[PDB]
RNA sequence: AGCCAGGAUGUUGGCUUAGAAGCAGCCAUCAUUUAAAGAAAGCGUAAUAGCUCACUGGUCGAGUCGGCCUGCGCGGAAGA
Protein backbone atom coordinates (compact mmCIF):
# COMPACT_ATOMS: atom_id res chain seq x y z
CA UNK A 1 0.00 0.00 0.00
CA UNK A 2 0.97 3.64 -0.27
CA UNK A 3 2.49 5.24 2.61
CA UNK A 4 1.16 8.45 4.74
CA UNK A 5 1.71 12.06 3.14
CA UNK A 6 4.83 12.98 5.72
CA UNK A 7 6.77 10.37 5.02
CA UNK A 8 5.74 10.59 0.63
CA UNK A 9 6.95 14.16 1.19
CA UNK A 10 9.92 13.29 2.71
CA UNK A 11 11.20 11.32 -0.17
CA UNK A 12 10.52 14.03 -2.19
CA UNK A 13 11.80 17.07 -0.60
CA UNK A 14 15.56 17.67 0.27
CA UNK A 15 15.00 17.33 3.80
CA UNK A 16 17.01 14.46 5.37
CA UNK A 17 15.40 14.75 9.29
CA UNK A 18 13.79 17.33 10.77
CA UNK A 19 15.04 21.13 10.46
CA UNK A 20 18.24 20.25 12.16
CA UNK A 21 21.04 22.92 12.57
CA UNK A 22 20.12 26.60 11.09
CA UNK A 23 21.99 27.37 7.92
CA UNK A 24 23.84 23.91 8.45
CA UNK A 25 21.10 20.99 7.55
CA UNK A 26 18.53 21.67 4.84
CA UNK A 27 15.00 21.19 3.87
CA UNK A 28 14.97 21.65 0.22
CA UNK A 29 11.50 22.65 -1.94
CA UNK A 30 9.03 20.97 -3.67
CA UNK A 31 7.16 21.94 -6.83
CA UNK A 32 3.33 21.82 -7.82
CA UNK A 33 3.84 18.37 -9.74
CA UNK A 34 5.64 17.08 -6.95
CA UNK A 35 2.66 18.58 -4.21
CA UNK A 36 0.00 16.69 -7.29
CA UNK A 37 1.49 13.09 -7.11
CA UNK A 38 1.19 13.09 -2.81
CA UNK A 39 -2.56 14.25 -3.07
CA UNK A 40 -2.96 10.99 -4.52
CA UNK A 41 -3.32 9.53 -1.86
CA UNK A 42 -6.48 11.60 -0.32
CA UNK A 43 -8.29 10.36 -3.99
CA UNK A 44 -10.60 7.53 -2.32
CA UNK A 45 -11.55 9.33 1.08
CA UNK A 46 -11.99 12.99 -0.50
CA UNK A 47 -15.65 12.68 -2.55
CA UNK A 48 -14.81 15.39 -4.70
CA UNK A 49 -12.33 14.82 -7.56
CA UNK A 50 -11.08 18.30 -7.95
CA UNK A 51 -7.05 18.10 -7.10
CA UNK A 52 -6.87 21.72 -5.69
CA UNK A 53 -8.63 20.59 -2.78
CA UNK A 54 -7.16 17.14 -2.37
CA UNK A 55 -3.56 19.46 -2.93
CA UNK A 56 -4.79 21.48 0.51
CA UNK A 57 -4.34 18.83 2.67
CA UNK A 58 -0.29 18.14 1.33
CA UNK A 59 -0.02 22.22 1.18
CA UNK A 60 -1.17 22.28 4.78
CA UNK A 61 1.36 18.88 6.21
CA UNK A 62 4.42 20.87 4.44
CA UNK A 63 3.87 23.81 6.84
CA UNK A 64 3.16 21.23 9.57
CA UNK A 65 6.76 19.82 8.53
CA UNK A 66 8.48 23.50 7.35
CA UNK A 67 8.78 22.22 3.68
CA UNK A 68 8.65 24.33 0.87
CA UNK A 69 6.31 25.57 -1.48
CA UNK A 70 8.63 27.00 -4.34
CA UNK A 71 8.81 26.38 -8.00
CA UNK B 1 -16.81 34.37 60.42
CA UNK B 2 -20.00 33.43 57.98
CA UNK B 3 -19.48 30.14 60.08
CA UNK B 4 -19.93 31.59 63.68
CA UNK B 5 -23.12 32.86 62.27
CA UNK B 6 -23.90 29.84 60.64
CA UNK B 7 -26.92 27.76 62.09
CA UNK B 8 -26.09 24.71 64.00
CA UNK B 9 -29.25 22.90 63.99
CA UNK B 10 -29.46 21.59 67.43
CA UNK B 11 -30.55 17.47 66.85
CA UNK B 12 -32.13 15.16 68.92
CA UNK B 13 -31.81 14.05 72.33
CA UNK B 14 -29.93 17.28 73.02
CA UNK B 15 -31.48 20.46 74.69
CA UNK B 16 -30.07 24.24 75.22
CA UNK B 17 -31.14 27.18 77.43
CA UNK B 18 -29.72 30.75 77.24
CA UNK B 19 -29.14 33.86 79.05
CA UNK B 20 -26.71 36.69 78.56
CA UNK B 21 -23.78 34.93 80.25
CA UNK B 22 -23.43 31.26 80.30
CA UNK B 23 -24.99 28.61 77.71
CA UNK B 24 -26.43 25.36 79.77
CA UNK B 25 -26.68 22.22 77.54
CA UNK B 26 -28.34 18.81 78.49
CA UNK B 27 -28.07 15.69 75.94
CA UNK B 28 -28.49 11.95 75.93
CA UNK B 29 -24.72 11.08 75.93
CA UNK B 30 -23.52 13.43 78.33
CA UNK B 31 -24.00 15.25 81.39
CA UNK B 32 -25.42 18.71 82.50
CA UNK B 33 -22.62 20.97 80.94
CA UNK B 34 -22.44 24.88 81.53
CA UNK B 35 -19.78 27.12 79.72
CA UNK B 36 -18.96 30.36 80.25
CA UNK B 37 -18.72 33.20 77.91
CA UNK B 38 -15.96 35.46 79.55
CA UNK B 39 -14.90 36.89 76.15
CA UNK B 40 -17.68 35.91 73.29
CA UNK B 41 -21.34 36.72 72.90
CA UNK B 42 -24.03 33.68 71.64
CA UNK B 43 -27.76 33.74 70.78
CA UNK B 44 -30.09 30.76 70.43
CA UNK B 45 -33.46 31.03 68.77
CA UNK B 46 -35.15 28.01 70.28
CA UNK B 47 -33.44 25.04 67.65
CA UNK B 48 -30.56 27.41 66.06
CA UNK B 49 -27.27 29.57 66.94
CA UNK B 50 -24.77 32.44 66.27
CA UNK B 51 -21.73 33.63 68.20
CA UNK B 52 -19.71 36.88 67.63
CA UNK B 53 -17.90 39.23 70.56
CA UNK B 54 -19.38 41.02 73.62
CA UNK B 55 -17.57 44.21 72.56
CA UNK B 56 -14.98 45.32 69.87
CA UNK B 57 -11.41 44.89 69.52
CA UNK B 58 -10.55 44.67 66.80
CA UNK B 59 -11.72 42.61 63.50
CA UNK B 60 -14.03 40.99 66.25
CA UNK B 61 -12.71 37.53 65.42
CA UNK B 62 -9.95 36.06 67.61
CA UNK B 63 -12.41 33.46 70.07
CA UNK B 64 -16.21 33.69 68.74
CA UNK B 65 -15.52 31.15 66.07
CA UNK B 66 -13.45 28.80 68.23
CA UNK B 67 -16.31 28.74 70.65
CA UNK B 68 -18.64 27.87 68.15
CA UNK B 69 -16.95 25.21 67.04
CA UNK B 70 -16.62 24.02 70.62
CA UNK B 71 -20.26 24.31 70.45
CA UNK B 72 -20.93 22.74 66.74
CA UNK B 73 -19.10 19.73 68.54
CA UNK B 74 -20.70 18.99 71.62
CA UNK B 75 -24.45 19.03 70.63
CA UNK B 76 -22.98 16.20 68.47
CA UNK B 77 -20.77 14.64 70.85
CA UNK B 78 -23.43 14.53 74.18
CA UNK B 79 -25.75 12.22 71.50
CA UNK B 80 -24.16 10.21 69.21
CA UNK B 81 -20.09 11.04 69.56
CA UNK B 82 -17.50 11.29 67.39
CA UNK B 83 -15.48 8.20 65.26
CA UNK B 84 -14.53 5.53 67.13
CA UNK B 85 -12.27 3.31 64.85
CA UNK B 86 -7.66 3.43 66.06
CA UNK B 87 -6.48 0.44 64.13
CA UNK B 88 -4.32 -2.11 64.41
CA UNK B 89 -2.14 -4.44 61.58
CA UNK B 90 1.37 -4.93 62.20
CA UNK B 91 2.37 -8.26 63.01
CA UNK B 92 1.90 -9.53 66.98
CA UNK B 93 -0.06 -6.58 67.47
CA UNK B 94 -2.95 -7.51 70.08
CA UNK B 95 -5.82 -4.83 71.46
CA UNK B 96 -6.42 -5.35 75.24
CA UNK B 97 -8.63 -1.99 76.01
CA UNK B 98 -10.93 -2.09 79.18
CA UNK B 99 -13.06 0.57 81.06
CA UNK B 100 -10.74 3.20 81.99
CA UNK B 101 -7.29 1.00 81.27
CA UNK B 102 -5.25 0.67 78.21
CA UNK B 103 -3.73 -2.72 77.34
CA UNK B 104 -1.97 -3.06 74.73
CA UNK B 105 0.59 -5.49 72.32
CA UNK B 106 3.07 -3.17 70.54
CA UNK B 107 6.90 -4.30 71.30
CA UNK B 108 7.67 -2.77 74.53
CA UNK B 109 9.01 -4.38 77.60
CA UNK B 110 5.33 -3.34 79.58
CA UNK B 111 2.08 -3.90 77.58
CA UNK B 112 1.01 -0.15 78.17
CA UNK B 113 -1.04 -0.51 81.65
CA UNK B 114 -2.55 3.09 81.32
CA UNK B 115 -4.86 4.34 83.33
CA UNK B 116 -6.55 7.47 81.68
CA UNK B 117 -7.83 10.81 82.50
CA UNK B 118 -11.26 11.72 83.26
CA UNK B 119 -15.04 12.03 80.93
CA UNK B 120 -13.08 8.68 78.87
CA UNK B 121 -13.99 4.99 78.30
CA UNK B 122 -12.26 2.38 76.04
CA UNK B 123 -13.28 -1.17 74.33
CA UNK B 124 -11.78 -3.28 71.84
CA UNK B 125 -14.45 -5.93 70.38
CA UNK B 126 -12.08 -7.07 68.19
CA UNK B 127 -7.98 -7.75 68.81
CA UNK B 128 -7.33 -5.28 65.61
CA UNK B 129 -9.11 -2.09 66.66
CA UNK B 130 -9.90 0.01 69.62
CA UNK B 131 -12.94 1.54 70.28
CA UNK B 132 -13.32 4.67 72.06
CA UNK B 133 -16.63 6.22 73.82
CA UNK B 134 -16.80 9.89 74.90
CA UNK B 135 -19.17 12.97 74.31
CA UNK B 136 -15.96 15.25 74.52
CA UNK B 137 -14.15 15.53 70.79
CA UNK B 138 -10.98 17.05 72.71
CA UNK B 139 -10.16 14.52 75.36
CA UNK B 140 -11.38 11.14 72.73
CA UNK B 141 -8.30 12.72 70.28
CA UNK B 142 -5.95 13.71 73.13
CA UNK B 143 -6.01 10.45 74.43
CA UNK B 144 -5.33 8.63 71.07
CA UNK B 145 -2.80 10.92 70.61
CA UNK B 146 -0.62 10.76 73.55
CA UNK B 147 -1.08 6.94 72.94
CA UNK B 148 0.82 7.70 69.56
CA UNK B 149 3.89 8.77 71.80
CA UNK B 150 4.08 5.40 72.70
CA UNK B 151 6.73 3.43 70.69
CA UNK B 152 6.58 5.85 67.92
CA UNK B 153 6.24 4.34 64.48
CA UNK B 154 9.96 3.78 63.33
CA UNK B 155 11.50 5.90 60.17
CA UNK B 156 12.24 2.66 57.86
CA UNK B 157 8.95 0.29 59.34
CA UNK B 158 6.84 2.78 60.51
CA UNK B 159 4.72 0.00 62.54
CA UNK B 160 2.69 1.14 65.15
CA UNK B 161 -1.13 2.53 65.87
CA UNK B 162 -3.21 4.32 63.02
CA UNK B 163 -7.06 6.26 62.89
CA UNK B 164 -8.38 4.52 60.27
CA UNK B 165 -6.18 6.22 58.19
CA UNK B 166 -2.58 5.19 57.23
CA UNK B 167 -0.29 8.78 57.07
CA UNK B 168 3.15 7.38 58.54
CA UNK B 169 6.03 8.40 55.89
CA UNK B 170 8.09 5.05 56.01
CA UNK B 171 11.60 6.07 54.45
CA UNK B 172 13.11 3.13 51.78
CA UNK B 173 17.21 2.56 52.45
CA UNK B 174 19.31 4.12 50.38
CA UNK B 175 19.62 3.14 46.63
CA UNK B 176 20.09 0.62 45.23
CA UNK C 1 19.51 21.82 58.55
CA UNK C 2 19.27 25.17 60.18
CA UNK C 3 16.89 27.89 61.49
CA UNK C 4 17.62 29.99 57.74
CA UNK C 5 16.91 33.92 58.10
CA UNK C 6 15.44 34.04 54.02
CA UNK C 7 12.25 32.37 52.53
CA UNK C 8 12.80 32.29 49.56
CA UNK C 9 11.67 28.84 47.95
CA UNK C 10 8.80 25.97 48.81
CA UNK C 11 6.41 23.67 47.64
CA UNK C 12 2.25 23.45 47.49
CA UNK C 13 2.36 20.54 49.95
CA UNK C 14 4.77 23.30 52.17
CA UNK C 15 1.90 24.38 54.70
CA UNK C 16 4.51 27.17 56.32
CA UNK C 17 3.11 28.24 59.73
CA UNK C 18 3.69 31.39 62.20
CA UNK C 19 4.66 31.04 65.90
CA UNK C 20 5.16 34.05 67.84
CA UNK C 21 5.11 36.48 65.23
CA UNK C 22 7.77 34.31 63.70
CA UNK C 23 7.36 32.18 60.25
CA UNK C 24 8.28 28.62 59.86
CA UNK C 25 9.10 26.03 57.31
CA UNK C 26 7.08 23.06 57.40
CA UNK C 27 5.91 19.78 54.83
CA UNK C 28 4.45 16.59 55.53
CA UNK C 29 6.41 14.68 52.60
CA UNK C 30 10.00 16.54 52.95
CA UNK C 31 11.33 16.06 56.48
CA UNK C 32 14.32 18.35 54.78
CA UNK C 33 11.97 21.56 54.47
CA UNK C 34 12.76 23.02 58.03
CA UNK C 35 13.53 26.74 58.90
CA UNK C 36 12.03 28.65 61.86
CA UNK C 37 13.31 32.08 61.15
CA UNK C 38 11.78 35.44 59.94
C1' A D 1 -13.25 29.52 51.44
C1' G D 2 -15.85 24.82 51.79
C1' C D 3 -18.99 20.76 49.51
C1' C D 4 -19.32 18.93 44.18
C1' A D 5 -19.57 17.34 38.26
C1' G D 6 -16.50 17.51 33.91
C1' G D 7 -9.47 18.55 33.13
C1' A D 8 -12.51 15.54 27.07
C1' U D 9 -11.36 15.45 21.33
C1' G D 10 -8.40 15.56 16.46
C1' U D 11 -3.70 12.54 18.31
C1' U D 12 0.31 6.80 18.87
C1' G D 13 0.89 15.12 16.20
C1' G D 14 6.13 13.42 13.99
C1' C D 15 11.50 11.71 14.47
C1' U D 16 13.44 8.41 19.00
C1' U D 17 15.29 5.13 23.24
C1' A D 18 13.37 2.42 27.65
C1' G D 19 8.09 2.35 29.50
C1' A D 20 5.70 7.23 27.91
C1' A D 21 1.74 6.10 31.73
C1' G D 22 0.97 14.73 31.08
C1' C D 23 6.28 14.35 33.96
C1' A D 24 13.12 13.04 28.11
C1' G D 25 16.21 15.42 23.60
C1' C D 26 14.31 18.60 18.95
C1' C D 27 10.48 19.76 15.46
C1' A D 28 5.02 21.32 14.23
C1' U D 29 1.94 25.61 18.33
C1' C D 30 -2.65 24.36 15.21
C1' A D 31 -7.66 22.65 15.47
C1' U D 32 -12.78 21.03 17.95
C1' U D 33 -17.30 19.85 20.83
C1' U D 34 -19.27 23.54 24.64
C1' A D 35 -21.82 26.19 29.62
C1' A D 36 -16.52 24.24 29.69
C1' A D 37 -11.44 21.58 30.09
C1' G D 38 -3.51 24.13 27.38
C1' A D 39 -0.48 19.99 21.61
C1' A D 40 -1.19 21.86 29.93
C1' A D 41 2.30 24.49 34.34
C1' G D 42 4.10 21.10 38.36
C1' C D 43 5.20 17.16 41.94
C1' G D 44 5.42 11.80 42.31
C1' U D 45 8.65 6.35 41.10
C1' A D 46 13.60 3.30 37.59
C1' A D 47 8.29 2.76 35.71
C1' U D 48 3.17 3.15 37.90
C1' A D 49 -0.63 4.57 40.91
C1' G D 50 -1.40 9.02 43.55
C1' C D 51 -1.19 14.32 44.28
C1' U D 52 -1.90 18.80 41.60
C1' C D 53 -2.90 23.54 37.65
C1' A D 54 -6.17 25.41 33.92
C1' C D 55 -11.43 26.59 32.48
C1' U D 56 -16.62 26.24 32.98
C1' G D 57 -20.76 24.94 35.77
C1' G D 58 -24.11 23.52 40.57
C1' U D 59 -25.17 25.60 46.22
C1' C D 60 -24.86 29.36 50.33
C1' G D 61 -23.99 34.64 49.78
C1' A D 62 -21.32 40.16 50.96
C1' G D 63 -17.62 42.20 50.51
C1' U D 64 -12.58 40.38 49.61
C1' C D 65 -7.22 40.05 48.07
C1' G D 66 -1.83 40.61 46.49
C1' G D 67 1.95 43.99 46.16
C1' C D 68 4.80 49.09 46.62
C1' C D 69 6.04 53.16 50.26
C1' U D 70 5.94 55.32 55.46
C1' G D 71 5.50 55.94 61.82
C1' C D 72 6.26 52.16 65.53
C1' G D 73 7.22 47.23 67.62
C1' C D 74 8.77 41.63 66.13
C1' G D 75 12.65 38.22 65.75
C1' G D 76 17.69 38.01 63.38
C1' A D 77 21.23 38.13 68.75
C1' A D 78 27.18 34.02 70.89
C1' G D 79 31.68 35.82 75.82
C1' A D 80 34.19 35.70 79.49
Amino acid sequence: KTPPAAVLLKKAAGIKSGSGKPNKDKVGKISRAQLQEIAQTKAADMTGADIEAMTRSIEGTARSMGLVVED
Amino acid sequence: SRVAKAPVVVPAGVDVKINGQVITIKGKNGELTRTLNDAVEVKHADNTLTFGPRDGYADGWAQAGTARALLNSMVIGVTEGFTKKLQLVGVGYRAAVKGNVINLSLGFSHPVDHQLPAGITAECPTQTEIVLKGADKQVIGQVAADLRAYRRPEPYKGKGVRYADEVVRTKEAKKK
Amino acid sequence: MKVRASVKKLCRNCKIVKRDGVIRVICSAEPKHKQRQG
